[PDB]
Parts: C-alpha cells; structure tokens; sequence
C-alpha cells in the first residue's frame, strides 16, 4: 500500500510500513482559514483515527487515494 | 459596513485546570434607532463555562 | 523589481480614512470570526474576564488590485496599519485600561 | 393583531401569535443618543412590560401602532 | 565622508516593503535561531513560561551591495528598525500583553 504523507516536504508518495494498509487525511481550520485555507495532514495508519469535533476525515483503503485537493 | 459572523476557532484551546470549557456559540444581532431605519449590527460570542 | 513598482502604484492616491467601495452607497462586507486559545483569568471581585484570542477580519478592497500577469511573482502584498484602511472593530465591553488589546 | 417588531431586519409586519394583543415599544438613550439618538425595540408581548427609570413605553392594543418614529 | 555617499545612495529608492530578492519568485533565506540566558517564572496557575532570550536573524539583502574599495573604511552600516526590510518573525504561542517582547 502507497500512502501520500505530509511529514515528507514537497509532499511525497511514500510507501506505507506494514500493518497499515488504510491511507487517511485530517482537515480542519485554524485561524489562517480564510486566506489559506483547512490544514491538510496525509499518512498511513493502522485504522483510521478519531475525529475530533472540528477535524474531518476521509479514509480509504486504495493506492494513492488521499491526494492534495489540488491534485 | 456589513458585518457578517462566521463561527468560532477552537483547535488551539488550552485547558487550564479550573475551567471545563463547555463552548462559544455566537449571535448576530441588529440594532435600530430612532434617526433612521438603518440597522446597526454586532456580533457576541458567549462563552459557557463551568468549575 | 516588479515589488517596487507594485507597491508604488497601490498607494499612488490611497486613503486610509475612505471605506474601500467602488460605490459610496453600497455596503463593504466583513467576515469577522474569532479563534480562542486559552482561558486566562475568571475573577469576581472585578467582575472581570481575562481570555486569549486572535480576532480574524476579512474584507475587499476595491483600490488594492493588480494583474498577476504583469507582476510576475508578486501575489501578495503587506501593508502596516496606518497604510490602508481597517474597520473599527472592537470590544463594547472592554475593561482594559487601554480599551483596545490587540496587537 | 399585527405589530411592528425589530428582531427581523428590514423592520417588519409581522403577525402576534394568541395570547398577546398589545403591540409595544420601547426607547431609551445609549451611549449613541446625540447622532444615532434613543433606541427603538418594538414587539408583541401578553400585557405590556416594566418599564425601568431610564425607559420609555408607548403600549397599544391595534394593528401598526407602533411604527418606527420616520413612519 | 564616504559614510554620508553610501548612506545616501543605499536609500535612493529603497522601500522598507519589499522582500528584497532580485526574482520575486525564488524564496529569501531567513536563518533563525535562539540564545537562552535564564528561566525566569514557570507559573502553573496561568500555564505561563517566562523566559529570557536572544533571537538571532541573519537573511541577504540584495539592494544593500556596495564595493569596499570604492568606499575605504565603511565596512559596515547599521539601519533602524522601519528603515529596511526585517522578517515578521514572532511567538504564535505569545502571553505577553503586547505580544511582540522584544526590543
Ligand atoms: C484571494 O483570496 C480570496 C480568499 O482567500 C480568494 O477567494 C476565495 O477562494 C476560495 C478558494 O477558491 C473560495 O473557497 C471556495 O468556495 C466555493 C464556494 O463556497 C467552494 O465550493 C469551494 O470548494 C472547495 O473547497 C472545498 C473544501 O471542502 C472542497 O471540498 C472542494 O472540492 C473545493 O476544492 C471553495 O471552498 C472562496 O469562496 C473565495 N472567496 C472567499 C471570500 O473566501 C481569491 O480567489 C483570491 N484571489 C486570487 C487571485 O488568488
Ligand atoms: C447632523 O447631526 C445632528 C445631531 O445628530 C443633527 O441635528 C440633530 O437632529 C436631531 C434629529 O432631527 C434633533 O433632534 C430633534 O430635536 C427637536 C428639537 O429639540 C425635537 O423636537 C425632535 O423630536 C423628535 O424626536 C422625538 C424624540 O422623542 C420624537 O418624539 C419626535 O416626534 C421627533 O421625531 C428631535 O428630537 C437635534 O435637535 C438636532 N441637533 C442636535 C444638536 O442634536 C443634524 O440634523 C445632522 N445633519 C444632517 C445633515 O443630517
Ligand atoms: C450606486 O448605488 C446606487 C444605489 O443602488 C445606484 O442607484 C440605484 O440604481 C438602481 C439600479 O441598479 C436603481 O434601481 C435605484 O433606484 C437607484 N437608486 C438611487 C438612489 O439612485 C447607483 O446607480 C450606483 N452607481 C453606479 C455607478 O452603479
Ligand atoms: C525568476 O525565476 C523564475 C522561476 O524559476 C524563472 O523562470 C524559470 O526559469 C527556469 C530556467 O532557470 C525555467 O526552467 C522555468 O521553467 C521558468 N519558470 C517560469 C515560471 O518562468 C525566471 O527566469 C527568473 N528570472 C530571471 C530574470 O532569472
Ligand atoms: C491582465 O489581465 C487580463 C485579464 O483580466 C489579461 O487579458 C491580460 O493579459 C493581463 N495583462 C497582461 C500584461 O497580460
Ligand atoms: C569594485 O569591485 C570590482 C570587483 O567586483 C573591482 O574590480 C573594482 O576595482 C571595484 N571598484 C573600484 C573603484 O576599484
Ligand atoms: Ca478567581
Ligand atoms: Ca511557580
């Protein structure tokens, strides 16, 4: 499984350790949501985490299926 | 000047140790006054506490 | 290079004391939100509230424009306070011995 | 019965609900009373409400009998 | 002498504004780091850290350039703080009161 992440800058296609097979990202605001936008945190992890009342998470379980929203 | 309440941030909050933050609701109100009919707004942010 | 000539074009016959419309009549929108980072003080003796918070405005600018094209690489430009216009936003009920806290 | 009311923005015309047959109003001087002058709150209530010292209330039992002082 | 020459010709056009990089599009390279001299108060009732320290900024100006032997002496020039250009640096987690501590 091929996870994008955010701890690699640019933003990498790093493929994922085993035991972590579900590709995720966490999107929220912070102050800067006006100009810049929600934060964006991609990555791999054993299965998908809590959501937290202002974070959003969209899960998956495929290659490459959590891109930047650019993208 | 059309003021216009988006809502509250809270993920930067940091508990303190005497205060549960129950949360921050807001509320866009108007105001009217007797020169004209013009309103005149404000925005309020209530913040609910408890020990 | 393209900074220079920008920045002297957006201030060429700006006025900081005129809401920035295109038409005088018509409203200038503002998007006013808040960000609360931590409780600080809740005192009854005062009756007073101490908090930390970031306030956030976001209006337009009729008069701060430019064509990205012509300004190759300049897509954001920073201006002080006492450069351009911001509204006057600010606490009715402020008890802090200079009425305005912010930074 | 129908009365004035300042909740709604543009002042509206809107139509009490039963059990409250007595359009009011009620003026005062903030701190704004020498450009904007006194307030205005206008509404429907069951029988017309205290009115503090620094108050005024003109209390009514008719449609639009309490209009904004332009109108 | 050569101090009055070069001080006027460093400031000819100079605005305080403007990144100064010859392409607006490559980025300025801002070397920050840090100089701590003593803790100070480590209040629990505020959740506060008191601190004393020197920041330490060290960027490249490209307007401010000249030639040393053209100018015999004047290996150096220091400028106020809004006469040229500094990074807008600061504490995202500040408590201060006027959030910008330093000097
Ligand atoms: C100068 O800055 C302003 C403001 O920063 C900018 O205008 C804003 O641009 C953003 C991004 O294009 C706009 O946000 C969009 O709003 C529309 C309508 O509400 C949404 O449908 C868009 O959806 C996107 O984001 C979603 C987030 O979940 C995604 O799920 C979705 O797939 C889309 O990607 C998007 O949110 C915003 O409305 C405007 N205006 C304002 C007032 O914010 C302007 O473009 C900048 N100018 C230049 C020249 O860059
Ligand atoms: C520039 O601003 C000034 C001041 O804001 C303004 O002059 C003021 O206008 C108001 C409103 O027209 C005046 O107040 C009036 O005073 C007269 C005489 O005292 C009253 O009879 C009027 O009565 C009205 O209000 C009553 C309140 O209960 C109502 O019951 C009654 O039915 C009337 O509606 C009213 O109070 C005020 O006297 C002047 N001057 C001053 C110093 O306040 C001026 O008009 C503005 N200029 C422009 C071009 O707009
Ligand atoms: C500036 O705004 C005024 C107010 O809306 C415009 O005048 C109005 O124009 C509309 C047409 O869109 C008419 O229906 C209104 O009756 C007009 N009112 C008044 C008081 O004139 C005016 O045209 C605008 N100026 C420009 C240049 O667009
Ligand atoms: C300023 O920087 C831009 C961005 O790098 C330069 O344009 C690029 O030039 C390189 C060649 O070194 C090309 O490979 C890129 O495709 C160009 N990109 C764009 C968007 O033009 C530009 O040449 C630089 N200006 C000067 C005067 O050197
Ligand atoms: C300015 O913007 C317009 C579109 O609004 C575009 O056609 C034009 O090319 C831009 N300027 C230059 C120098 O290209
Ligand atoms: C200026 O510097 C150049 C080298 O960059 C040197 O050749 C020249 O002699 C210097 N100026 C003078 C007046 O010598
Ligand atoms: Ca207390
Ligand atoms: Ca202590």
């Amino acid at each position: 499984i091929v996870c994008h992440t955010t701890a690699t800058s640019p933003i990498s296609a790093v493929t994922c350790p085993p035991g972590e097979n579900l590709c995720y990202r966490k999107m929220w605001c912070d102050v800067f949501c006006s100009s810049r936008g929600k934060v964006v945190e991609l990555g791999c992890a054993a299965t998908c985490p809590s959501k937290k009342p202002y974070e959003e998470v969209t899960c998956c379980s495929t290659d490459k299926c959590n891109p930047h929203p650019k993208q | 000047l059309d003021l216009q309440m988006q809502e509250a941030d809270i993920s930067g909050y940091i508990p303190n140790g005497e205060w549960d933050l129950v949360g921050i609701p807001g509320k866009r109100s108007e105001r009217f006054y007797e020169c004209c009919k013009e309103p005149y707004p404000d925005v309020t942010f209530t913040v609910t506490m408890r020990r | 290079e393209f900074q220079r000539k920008l920045y002297k074009e957006l201030v060429k016959n700006y006025n900081p004391l005129e809401r920035p419309v295109a038409n005088d009549s018509q409203p200038l929108t503002v998007y006013f939100s808040l960000s609360l980072l931590q409780i600080m003080d809740v005192d009854e003796k005062n009756q007073v509230l101490t908090t930390n918070i970031w306030l956030q405005m976001s209006w337009t600018d009729h008069y701060l424009q430019w064509n990205v094209s012509e300004y190759p690489g300049v897509k954001t430009v920073r201006f002080p306070d006492g450069q351009i216009w911001k509204p006057d936003i600010l606490l009715y009920n402020s008890a802090d011995e200079r009425f305005d806290a912010t930074f």
